RNA sequence: AUAGGUUAAUGAGGCGAACCGGGGGAACUGAAACAUCUAAGUACCCCGAGGAAAAGAAAUCAACCGAGAUUCCCCCAGUAGCGGCGAGCGAACGGGGAGCAGCCCAGAGCCUGAAUCAGUGUGUGUGUUAGUGGAAGCGUCUGGAAAGGCGCGCGAUACAGGGUGACAGCCCCGUACACAAAAAUGCACAUGCUGUGAGCUCGAUGAGUAGGGCGGGACACGUGGUAUCCUGUCUGAAUAUGGGGGGACCAUCCUCCAAGGCUAAAUACUCCUGACUGACCGAUAGUGAACCAGUACCGUGAGGGAAAGGCGAAAAGAACCCCGGCGAGGGGAGUGAAAAAGAACCUGAAACCGUGUACGUACAAGCAGUGGGAGCACGCUUAGGCGUGUGACUGCGUACCUUUUGUAUAAUGGGUCAGCGACUUAUAUUCUGUAGCAAGGUUAACCGAAUAGGGGAGCCGAAGGGAAACCGAGUCUUAACUGGGCGUU
């Protein structure tokens, strides 16, 4: 199809720092 | 390409008759005055490289 | 008859392939073992290297000195000379019989046994045992 | 010594080839069902192989 | 008088795959870190040129015998040497081969345009850019179709190859072979025209150079005892009774003539033309591209960059009828060997999703199978606790990989299928097997009647010991071994 464009981000984003 | 002899070793061993290698003893190049004459005396004549190091030397001198 | 020829038995060993399955005997790891520098593409350590320890060919002292004159001296066996072609074994001549090599400028005759045809050797050196063998075969040794 | 006519004939016969004395190679000797060879060639080969 | 200005005649300019010479010139990396060193004068930028480029006619090697421009190939040899003597770098002498070629200027006199070179016109020959001729097969069987099988003929200087309804020497196109150019051209010669100098006599013989000092760079050579070459800088000769080199340096000897140039071949390369070849790929392979691909697409831009081949022998590509919205899609009909080859078209696997039938399943707890095992459905057999399918009930039973002292692990990896996806290649060296020959074995390049034959330059071995001179079945150690070390089988 024409149908062919994927610009998948970076992870997605929000949160996490999980105690250091 | 031809192997290159590990040039440093070439200048410290000589293939002997049966295929041994003979070398000069260490410990006889300086700080001598404090060493027994007996010790220094025994360090003059060349000696055969031991069985354990043969592997090394040969790999250094393919064209020995 | 061009499909009835076959090579001598045990002249064509197959030769390790490795990396092809459990049965093969050399699967997965391919006889390289587990991990370390020695596995891994382009692994290994250079010749003489024996861990960071000072290597044998460096603990021991140099003792060279190359004659350079020696490089142009040949040694001759008694077994030669018969093959010199002309009963005169000369400074070269041997050279022409391809038993010395052009660059040579010196030569001893060495009791390396067996001389028969009487021969006169000229301009060479010759050991005590060689002289004796030559002479005892009707040979002559003029300088 | 090989001649013109003997060569041009056989160029098109498939199972038959003609070679001079020097042209003898190992596969061919085995290749064909019969090797002919003139008695003249035999003497050539006799020497070539010593 | 110059600079300046107008006109004119010539030539330049830009593009282009590599090979080539020149101006500049990295870092990753290697050294198991890192400065010297390496990567490497590589990558890259730049300038320039040719069909080749460059190099070249000894101020070269040799070693007292000799060789005789340059270039390329094999040796010499991973040797001599260089080297934080680390990592690494790495010659030459001499030998075997390819190809061979030698000339001008530094000048005036006479004789003068005489050799020659290029540019050019013509001629000729020879290649090129269209072409021509080119042998010989029929019968029958199977089939939709014969080139296939079987039979019997025929051509072959032609059985290279492609095509044709399945595999064709004789159907077609060719092939071998023999021929052909009106015109334009590459290449040779032969001359015409232009430009150019030949020849003899007598001369001349490359100075801000050689060398040196300082700083760098090149030489295999890292300043080292370092010859030699190049020069940014400051200097600066001799001139044939002269000068350069022979690896510090001096003598003797030997050998060459710098400070001007030209020069063909053996050597390099393939954007492109023609022909031929492959134990090269066959559509996720092979070019990124078998296809209207540097396209569609993405990016402001530089720039990145796909997917996607096959109906049939032949379109004979489905007239006409029926349901339907003058639809989509479908069923008939018809074409065809085949329509289950219908264009979403050869083959049509697997994941995945349904319809149909047999058997099990709604009191039962877990890697889901395995050992047992009734019933049911089905075939059997003549029964005979037999084959197939299902599998109540029941014993046992925590997947795979990896990684680990150890994993059901609640530690890694995998949603599934299909296709692809990882110990290769070259050159050295050593060992084993095997083969040849044997105190010998074998050639490299190259020649080539081209896997032959030639070529033994050379390499390995037959002798070792010693740093070395040297000695030699011994030798080294020491004044010397009763000895000892390495060797002699
Ligand atoms: N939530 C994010 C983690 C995250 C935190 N900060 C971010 C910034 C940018 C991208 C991702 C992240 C994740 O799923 O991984
Ligand atoms: N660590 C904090 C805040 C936070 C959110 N996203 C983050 C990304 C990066 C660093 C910190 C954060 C939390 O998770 O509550
Ligand atoms: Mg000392
Ligand atoms: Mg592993
Ligand atoms: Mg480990
Ligand atoms: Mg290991
Ligand atoms: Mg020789
Ligand atoms: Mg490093
Ligand atoms: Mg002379
Ligand atoms: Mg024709
Ligand atoms: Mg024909
Ligand atoms: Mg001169
Ligand atoms: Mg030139
Ligand atoms: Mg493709
Ligand atoms: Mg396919
Ligand atoms: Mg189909
Ligand atoms: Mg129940
Ligand atoms: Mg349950
Ligand atoms: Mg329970
Ligand atoms: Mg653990
Ligand atoms: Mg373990
Ligand atoms: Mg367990
Ligand atoms: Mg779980
Ligand atoms: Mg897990």
């Amino acid at each position: 199809h024409i149908c062919v464009t994927s610009k998948w981000f970076n992870i997605d984003n929000k949160i996490v720092d999980h105690r250091p | 390409p031809k192997i290159k002899t590990v040039r440093g070793a070439a200048k410290r061993f000589k293939k002997t008759g049966k295929g041994g290698f003979k070398h000069k003893h260490a410990n006889l190049r300086h700080i001598l005055t404090k060493k027994a004459t007996k010790r220094k005396r025994h360090l003059r004549p060349k000696a055969m490289v031991s069985k354990g190091d043969l592997g090394l030397v040969i790999a250094c001198l393919p064209y020995a | 008859r061009l499909n009835t020829l076959s090579p001598a038995e045990g002249s064509k060993k197959a030769g390790k392939r490795l990396g092809r399955g459990i049965g093969s005997g050399l699967g997965k790891t391919g006889g390289r073992g587990h991990k370390g520098q020695k596995s891994r593409s382009g692994g290994g350590v250079r010749r003489g290297f024996e861990g960071g320890q000072m290597p044998l060919y460096r603990r021991l002292p140099k003792f060279g000195f190359t004659s350079r004159k020696a490089a142009i001296t040949a040694e001759i066996r008694l077994s030669d000379l018969a093959k010199v072609e002309g009963g005169v074994v000369d400074l070269n001549t041997l050279k022409a019989a391809n038993i010395i090599g052009i660059q040579i400028e010196f030569a001893k005759v060495i009791l390396a046994g067996e001389v028969t045809t009487p021969v006169t050797v000229r301009g060479l050196r010759v050991t005590k045992g060689a002289r004796a063998a030559i002479e005892a075969a009707g040979g002559k040794i003029e300088e | 010594e090989l001649d013109e006519n003997l060569f041009l004939a056989a160029r098109n016969l498939h199972k038959v080839d003609v070679r001079d004395a020097t042209g003898i190679d190992p596969v061919s000797l085995i290749a064909f069902d019969k090797v002919v060879m003139t008695a003249d060639a035999v003497k050539q080969v006799e020497e070539m192989l010593a």
